[PDB]
């Protein structure tokens, strides 16, 4: 089973480590190819290319923090990764002010404000266009009606700004009351992103699948992350009608920690893991989660996001001893 | 003695209206009300009566209004109210899961992706419009350095996404970093908004003032809001041009309990407070607030939405006997 891997800005590379050892221990048939993307100078449109060309063939990718539109958004079109999906869930014996919590995040990964489409229009006065279309808007409803259908979910919730934004965010807001009919044993819900975020401190266990465009999937990604734990624990995937690459739900290099064997992997492991369910390794799948899970809940190994004093190596080995400890 | 404009409202508004009026005849505070009616009619405007009182008064408190133009859109260029100030504090005695919060945010409110302005290119896509101006953000970043200079703030935070939108928030963050530099007394730091919001969650005490634009800081104080217990106790006063200020409740009219005597009135009381100080009657308002803090440090009457079950009346009541000190 070949696997693009692209370790990324920051902390990625270190992450990679790990997954890349943990899957030694684990005897995951998996191998990584790998590509770099981020940071790089004329050689962008070339890299962009190896991606697309090793996508083809691999259809699978994981990538760190990805650092004319950004190589994060040309990468994403390239690859048409329109749709992102961060799982939000408490890990049993890691706790926080918000426990046995399970949200889905859904955001569009395409347009928006995130187009770096920008100009001065006078001395001092700066235009940026925000970018809603039918059609992407429609595609990340389906997808996340698909995902609730799919998943076993009852609630989709769209979150949004049409009070001000009447035309460009009401037509995101159609799209999604158009396929919502369509899914009629599916709860569907609307929300201002203000509320939405205020909802999500106060009682969050009001929401289930949350679908948004761009700007507000930033915005809910961090914060939902920071519910159950943080960037070091929650992860993320993002799909394309062919491919799926994996990835950290709240993404930060976390520029601080390099070099520092400081950063928590278990985003990075769960996600990883995850990756080896859409590869139908289920078994491998569930034996590298149950045991990241497991080192948590009993509470020896922890690193610093979570209480613990322990590095990022110590961490991952305590892992690779209990997975080895299982076959 | 001095006059306010007073707009009540719609549903709870005139009933918590009332509430900060007993209370402030109650403290002896040296306030009159101008009840005013803002109500939108077309020649789109508020009535003559309303911006003639507001000109004159320039302080302003403002229940709920209903929601159809949006008569607050309409207030804010009327009177140019650049500055929406939201303090975001701890509620001794009302739990949460957060403690110690101390938090004050500052939303440029005239600007950002709140324009008006948006395009269908052709069919099926929309392009709405950012702006982001020199001049609105420097009267901003001036304006959350002189509020911390004014009430013992030490750091002012810039909330932005100039990675991502390099030339807007990449001018708002320029002119915040050139009125720090003018400002060596307050320590400001920079930040992303999508970290803030993943650091909010968590540590909310690792912040103290922060600026921001229209959008980010419409959404952050909310965020903000729900660590503390929600719209029901949290105060908003919005600055503008020659002096005049409107303070205001941000939660909803709340139909379905209006005229059953069972508001909270906190929020535009805690407004009310804002207002006050902002009028020199430090000692009225040192009072009042102590007043109202230690009726909830007390818990025997609180109303149904901080859990309990007194009336508007029977909270309002308990103020009022404890602020005769
Ligand atoms: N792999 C990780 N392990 C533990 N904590 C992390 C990890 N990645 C991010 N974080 C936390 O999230 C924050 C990410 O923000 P940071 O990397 O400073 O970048 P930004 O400049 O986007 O704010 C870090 O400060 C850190 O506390
Ligand atoms: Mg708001």
């Amino acid at each position: 089973f070949p696997v693009t891997m692209l370790p990324g800005d920051g902390v990625g590379p270190e992450l990679m480590h790990a997954v890349k050892e943990v899957f030694k221990a684990a005897a995951v048939p998996v191998e990584f190819q790998e590509h770099h993307l981020s940071e790089v100078q004329m050689a962008s449109e070339e890299k962009l290319e190896q991606v697309l060309s090793s996508m083809k063939e691999n259809k699978v990718a994981i990538i760190g923090k990805i650092h004319l539109a950004s190589y994060d958004m040309r990468l994403r079109r390239k690859l048409d990764l329109f749709a992102n999906v961060v799982h939000v869930k408490s890990l049993p014996g890691y706790m926080t002010r918000h426990n046995n919590l399970d949200l889905v995040i859904i955001r569009e990964q395409t347009e928006g404000e995130y187009s770096s489409l920008e100009h001065e229009s006078a001395r001092g006065v700066i235009e940026c266009l925000k970018i809603v279309t039918r059609a992407k808007s429609q595609r990340i409803a389906k997808f996340a009606f698909d995902y609730a259908t799919k998943k076993g979910r009852g609630k989709v919730t769209a979150v949004h700004k049409a009070n001000i934004m009447k035309l460009g965010d009401g037509l995101f807001l159609q799209c999604c009351e158009e396929v919502a009919e369509l899914y009629p044993k599916i709860k569907f819900e609307t929300m201002i992103i203000d509320n939405c975020c205020m909802q999500l401190v106060q009682n969050p266990y009001q929401f289930d699948v949350l679908v948004m465009p761009n700007l507000y999937g930033n915005i809910i990604d961090n914060l939902a992350a920071g519910l159950v734990g943080g960037a070091g624990v929650v992860p993320g995937e993002s799909y394309s009608a062919e491919y799926a690459v994996f990835e950290t739900g709240a993404r930060h290099p976390f520029a601080q920690a390099v070099g520092r064997n400081i950063a928590n992997p278990t985003a990075m492991l769960l996600s990883a893991s995850n990756m080896l369910r859409h590869l139908n390794l289920e078994y491998h799948s569930s034996m590298i989660a149950d045991a990241v899970k497991k080192v948590i809940k009993v509470g020896k190994v922890r690193t610093s996001d979570m209480g613990g004093y322990a590095t990022c190596h110590d961490f991952t080995e305590e892992i690779c001893r209990r997975v080895k400890d299982l076959d | 003695v001095q006059t306010v404009t007073l707009i009540p409202g719609d549903g709870i508004g005139p009933e918590i209206s009332a509430a900060v009026m007993k209370i402030f005849d109650a403290a002896k505070a040296p306030i009159q009300w101008e009840e005013r009616n803002v109500t939108a009619i077309q020649g789109w405007m508020i009535p003559s009566e309303a911006k003639e009182s507001m000109d004159k008064n320039k302080m302003g408190l403002k229940g709920p209004l209903k929601t159809p133009p949006s008569m607050n859109l309409l207030l804010r260029k009327t009177f140019d109210l650049y500055a929406n100030v939201r303090p975001c504090v701890s509620i001794e005695g009302y739990k949460t899961p957060y403690t110690d919060v101390n938090i004050v945010t500052i939303r440029e409110n005239t600007e950002g992706e709140y324009s008006g302005i948006e395009h269908v290119i052709v069919d099926g896509v929309v392009a709405s419009i950012k702006l982001i101006t020199e001049g609105a953000s420097k009267r901003i970043a001036e304006f959350a350095f002189e509020y911390a200079r004014n009430n013992h703030r030490s750091n002012v935070t810039a909330v932005h996404k100039a990675n991502i939108m390099r030339m807007s928030d990449g001018l708002f963050l320029q002119k915040c970093r050139e009125v720090a530099e003018s400002c060596k007394d307050i320590k400001f730091n920079e930040m992303y908004l999508d970290t803030v919001c993943l650091n909010m969650v968590q540590d909310p005490s690792q912040f103290d003032v922060l600026v921001m634009p229209n959008l980010y800081g419409d959404i952050l104080s909310d965020l903000c809001a729900g660590l503390i217990g929600g719209l029901g106790v949290t105060p908003s006063g919005n600055i503008g041009a020659n002096g005049v200020a409107i303070f205001e409740s941000v939660h909803g009219t709340a139909p379905d309990i209006a005229g059953k005597d069972m508001a909270n009135p906190t929020a535009l009381l805690l407004s009310a407070v804002m207002m006050l100080r902002h009028m020199g009657l430090f000692d009225h308002a040192a009072r009042i607030e102590a007043a109202c803090f230690a009726t909830i440090k007390d818990g025997k009457s609180l109303t149904k939405d901080l859990g309990g079950n007194a009336k508007c009346s029977d909270f309002t009541e308990e103020i009022c006997r404890r602020v005769k000190d």
